[PDB]
RNA sequence: UGAAGGUGUGCUGUGAGGCAUGCUGGAGGUAUCAGAAGUGCGAAUGCUGACAUAAGUAACGAUAAAGCGGGUGAAAAGCCCGCUCGCCGGAAGACCAAGGGUUCCUGUCCAACGUUAAUCGGGGCAGGGUGAGUCGACCCCUAAGGCGAGGCCGAAAGGCGUAGUCGAUGGGAAACAGGUUAAUAUUCCUGUACUUGGUGUUACUGCGAAGGGGGGACGGAGAAGGCUAUGUUGGCCGGGCG
RNA sequence: UAAGGUGAUAUGAACCGUUAUAACCGGCGAUUUCCGAAUGGGGAAACCCAGUGUGUUUCGACACACUAUCAUUAACUGAAUCCAUAGGUUAAUGAGGCGAACCGGGGGAACUGAAACAUCUAAGUACCCCGAGGAAAAGAAAUCAACCGAGAUUCCCCCAGUAGCGGCGAGCGAACGGGGAGCAGCCCAGAGCCUGAAUCAGUGUGUGUGUUAGUGGAAGCGUCUGGAAAGGCGCGCGAUACAGGGUGACAGCCCCGUACACAAAAAUGCACAUGCUGUGAGCUCGAUGAGUAGGGCGGGACACGUGGUAUCCUGUCUGAAUAUGGGGGGACCAUCCUCCAAGGCUAAAUACUCCUGACUGACCGAUAGUGAACCAGUACCGUGAGGGAAAGGCGAAAAGAACC
């Protein structure tokens, strides 16, 4: 039993893209950025308690954050963790 | 280490010095030995390395001294 | 012409890493350096 | 404590509009005050289209250092200084040449 | 508002902390959708999670 | 009611110099008599910065090569589309490891970068993009070698090394074809598979290792045979009649 | 403590607060990921992989706590080997790593000078290593002196570039004695009496006195020039405050301060006082540091280079007397004088400054002063150790140039 207080710190938020989108309209895939140390196990967990929809299968990926300048000064974004979620046919979000 | 376990006896350095006086730098070691020592009071043998001199010193002052000595500065045997 | 820096990070992490800075005095004795100067990288180490 | 306080009416004592009374509209942390119609100026505003655009030529008020005004005191009709004492046990603020105390 | 947590038991308090989190998770996803208007809440769901544990903490003996 | 500094002019002393003043400047300067020195520059193939000269000279990086029509655009030899021409093709094609680290795709911009122009770019800016039980790493296992509890040795620092513990470049389970994105795919989708382990039933039953044995497990060269990848031709199917 | 606030670039957005849970300042607390001595094993730092025990579970799993090594002590256990010992397990306590200098110790150059160079010098310097403390070391005469006396150690000024040492070259260079700073003496090598008596160390408790936020803090107007007055001119006022900084040009009286006078819920330094714990105080009788002193051989240290060379240390070989005795007085002997080694503790005067506060300068003022006034030990260079820049100024105020 993963503990709800956990549950309630892995999902960040909707990952909105025209790629994305079309995940969700064509396999029921929904994207989402979660935390960079949540598991598949946690992902699926928590979508399913606090969005209220079955899951099928997690699928995670880690994007490199950009180096960036701004005003002559360097510096780089953070590294966060996707997580392609599939629900099971016929669940709704 | 080339130390005396009775009298602490180490290697010092100092000068080999030709008949021109030139001087080059050498050592002096002690005159080291492993001995095997009977101790009466435990019936059995200990061995320590031990320059001439603290076999002297050993012959003087008897084995459970020295080793009591030993003991009291922590030196293992 | 093949030339003289042929990189390896393995190689370079074995040979001048912070894990072997620290293995030896006089590694240490780099890494003191360094702090001591201000570096902000102290070592290889990525 | 600050002996100048947003709301207090204030004459100005030195620059181009000494000797005109307004209120403190603003303390700065930075020593300065906004004061009600006082330290004029016309700023060229672009037009910023994100918002609506009234961009023109705006009179509005700059800021001006708080020791180049000061308190007014309407009974004398003149410029005071601040002093602090505790009444009631309570720290309040009075006027130097009168010694009444403010508000 | 910590006289007012003060009150509470360990029970009740971690009652609150789980409300309080799940409160912070619904701000958090209607910031990131873009339906948050208040964006101050989101600092004071914070710091009220703070209060209440440092409060079980202090309830604890630590 | 205009300091220092800058730039001119006049006067002045034997000189280093001094005085006055117009303009510029916009807040400092300092007599006298004493006091102290980072107190005076043309040279040191002196040091730093700035700027000349040669000179609008040499060169623009493989002699594989271009021509034209249309588009966009302020502008097109160089970008986009088309037709033609030429060049590589055991590569100048395709795919990895290593190394690099966003260079990838899309939109937008042309200052600087690009040895020219640039509407173009590996350039600027913004957004997007990397999906695995089976691929790899991690992991089990060891080689050379490293470290190394005790230990042995050494003025100190340290050196060597036993039990061990690390260390791949080697040994160790399992997924294929088709489809799909602007950008990922043996990872997503469709279809069809496979491997290891934990539990729980059923049936039968001697299980048990840090120990024993087997196996893993191994060279160079050479010679054939049997095959497949693959190609060629025929047949077949569709199209053609120049 | 407060009428304002949510650090900077840096506007904006959404908000908080105005009489006291806004913010801000100080004391005490809470939280405090991962790597790093790094300590559960491993490792290419910031990662990979566990074991055990408590719980929890929706049977998928989850949370927490322990688990390094060495040293010492204790318990249990336990070989060859009968007693034992070695060995093994567990527990408690401690240690390790970092830091600019100063300090003690173990090792220890060369360039150079000698107008070459080897003795000698540079120099017990540089550097490497070990260890400590707020200081360290040293320290209560087996010391000097000179027949008179002094009286532990340390530091400063003389003595004196003297006496000496020295290929008597280059160079090296005291002491005695004198003036100062500071001053302090004790214990074991042992029993009896008398007893718990000084003295320190630790822990509470109070009184002062600081430190860590803070509170009050005097007195100026008119007029001229000017973009602006604090400047000119005129007339006033405060001063135990005319230190300093700011404000549109130069301000005792505009602002912040300054002299002066006050302040602490909480923590903490110091000095006293007073409790509790350990320690023993005084008298008598004793005892008085042996492989040591000394010697031979080889070195080293002493200003002193073996010299006629005392004295100190000891690698090697030896070896007393022990108070009726022994050490020293610069070869050595006699005499006399003086001290008592071979056990130990000890404040102050002394050394230094990574760091904190205040104040100061005939110190610098952007090629200067730190390498660095600025996002610098950065950019960049190098496999790495390491090397290492350039770059400050609109204005009083952004009023930073609407519109054509
Ligand atoms: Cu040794
Ligand atoms: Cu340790
Ligand atoms: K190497
Ligand atoms: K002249
Ligand atoms: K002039
Ligand atoms: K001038
Ligand atoms: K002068
Ligand atoms: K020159
Ligand atoms: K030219
Ligand atoms: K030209
Ligand atoms: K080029
Ligand atoms: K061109
Ligand atoms: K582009
Ligand atoms: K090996
Ligand atoms: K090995
Ligand atoms: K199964
Ligand atoms: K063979
Ligand atoms: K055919
Ligand atoms: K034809
Ligand atoms: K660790
Ligand atoms: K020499
Ligand atoms: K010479
Ligand atoms: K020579
Ligand atoms: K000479
Ligand atoms: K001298
Ligand atoms: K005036
Ligand atoms: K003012
Ligand atoms: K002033
Ligand atoms: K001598
Ligand atoms: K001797
Ligand atoms: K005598
Ligand atoms: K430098
Ligand atoms: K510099
Ligand atoms: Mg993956
Ligand atoms: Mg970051
Ligand atoms: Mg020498
Ligand atoms: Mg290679
Ligand atoms: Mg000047
Ligand atoms: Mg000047
Ligand atoms: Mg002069
Ligand atoms: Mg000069
Ligand atoms: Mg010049
Ligand atoms: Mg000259
Ligand atoms: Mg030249
Ligand atoms: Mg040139
Ligand atoms: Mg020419
Ligand atoms: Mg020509
Ligand atoms: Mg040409
Ligand atoms: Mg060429
Ligand atoms: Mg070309
Ligand atoms: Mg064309
Ligand atoms: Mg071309
Ligand atoms: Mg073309
Ligand atoms: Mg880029
Ligand atoms: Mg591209
Ligand atoms: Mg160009
Ligand atoms: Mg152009
Ligand atoms: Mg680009
Ligand atoms: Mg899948
Ligand atoms: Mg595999
Ligand atoms: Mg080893
Ligand atoms: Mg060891
Ligand atoms: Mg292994
Ligand atoms: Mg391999
Ligand atoms: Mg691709
Ligand atoms: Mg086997
Ligand atoms: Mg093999
Ligand atoms: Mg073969
Ligand atoms: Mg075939
Ligand atoms: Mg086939
Ligand atoms: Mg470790
Ligand atoms: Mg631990
Ligand atoms: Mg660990
Ligand atoms: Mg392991
Ligand atoms: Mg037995
Ligand atoms: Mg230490
Ligand atoms: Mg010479
Ligand atoms: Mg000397
Ligand atoms: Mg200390
Ligand atoms: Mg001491
Ligand atoms: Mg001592
Ligand atoms: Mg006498
Ligand atoms: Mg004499
Ligand atoms: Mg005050
Ligand atoms: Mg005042
Ligand atoms: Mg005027
Ligand atoms: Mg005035
Ligand atoms: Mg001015
Ligand atoms: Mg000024
Ligand atoms: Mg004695
Ligand atoms: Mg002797
Ligand atoms: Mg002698
Ligand atoms: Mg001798
Ligand atoms: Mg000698
Ligand atoms: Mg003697
Ligand atoms: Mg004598
Ligand atoms: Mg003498
Ligand atoms: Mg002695
Ligand atoms: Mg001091
Ligand atoms: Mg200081
Ligand atoms: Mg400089
Ligand atoms: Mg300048």
């Amino acid at each position: 039993m993963i503990r709800e207080e956990r549950l309630l710190k892995v999902l960040r938020a909707p990952h909105v893209s025209e790629k994305a989108s079309t995940a969700m309209e064509k396999s029921n895939t929904i994207v989402l950025k979660v935390a960079k140390d949540a598991t598949k196990a946690e992902i699926k967990a928590a979508v399913q308690k606090l969005f209220e929809v079955e899951v099928e299968v997690v699928n995670t990926l880690v994007v490199k954050g950009k180096v960036k300048r701004h005003g002559q000064r360097i510096g780089r974004r953070s590294d966060w963790k996707k997580a392609y979620v599939t629900l099971k046919e016929g669940q709704n979000l | 280490s080339r130390v005396c376990q009775v009298t602490g006896k180490r290697p010092v350095t100092g000068n080999n010095r030709s008949h021109a006086l030139n001087a080059t730098k050498r050592r002096f070691l002690p005159n080291l030995h492993s001995h095997r020592f009977w101790v009466e009071s435990e019936k059995r043998f200990v061995t320590l390395r031990v320059s001439a001199k603290g076999m002297r010193v050993i012959d003087k002052k008897g084995i459970d001294t020295v080793l009591a000595e030993l003991r009291a500065r922590g030196e293992k045997y | 012409m093949k030339r003289t820096f042929q990189p390896s990070v393995l190689k370079r992490n074995r040979s001048h890493g912070f894990r072997a800075r620290m293995a030896t005095k006089n590694g240490r004795q780099v890494l003191a350096r360094r702090r001591a100067k201000g570096r902000a990288r102290l070592t290889v180490s990525k | 404590a600050a002996k100048i306080r947003r709301d207090d009416e204030v004459i100005v004592l030195t620059g181009k509009d000494k000797g005109k009374r307004g209120k403190v509209k603003n303390v700065l942390s930075s020593g300065k005050v906004i004061v009600e119609g006082i330290n004029l100026v016309k700023k060229h505003q672009k037009p910023v289209p994100a918002l609506n655009q009234p961009g023109g030529i705006v009179e509005k008020e700059a800021a001006i250092q708080v020791s180049n005004v000061a308190i007014f005191n309407a009974a004398t009709g003149k410029a005071d200084r601040v002093g602090f004492r505790f009444e009631d046990g309570k720290k309040v603020r009075f006027f130097k040449s009168n010694s009444e105390t403010i508000k | 508002k910590a006289k007012e947590l003060r009150e509470k038991s360990v029970e009740e308090l971690n009652t609150e902390l789980l409300n309080l989190l799940r409160e912070q998770f619904n701000l958090r996803m209607q910031a990131a959708s873009g339906q948050l208007q208040q964006s101050h809440l989101l600092k004071q769901v914070r710091r009220d999670v703070a209060r209440v544990k440092t409060l079980l903490n202090e309830k604890a003996g630590a």
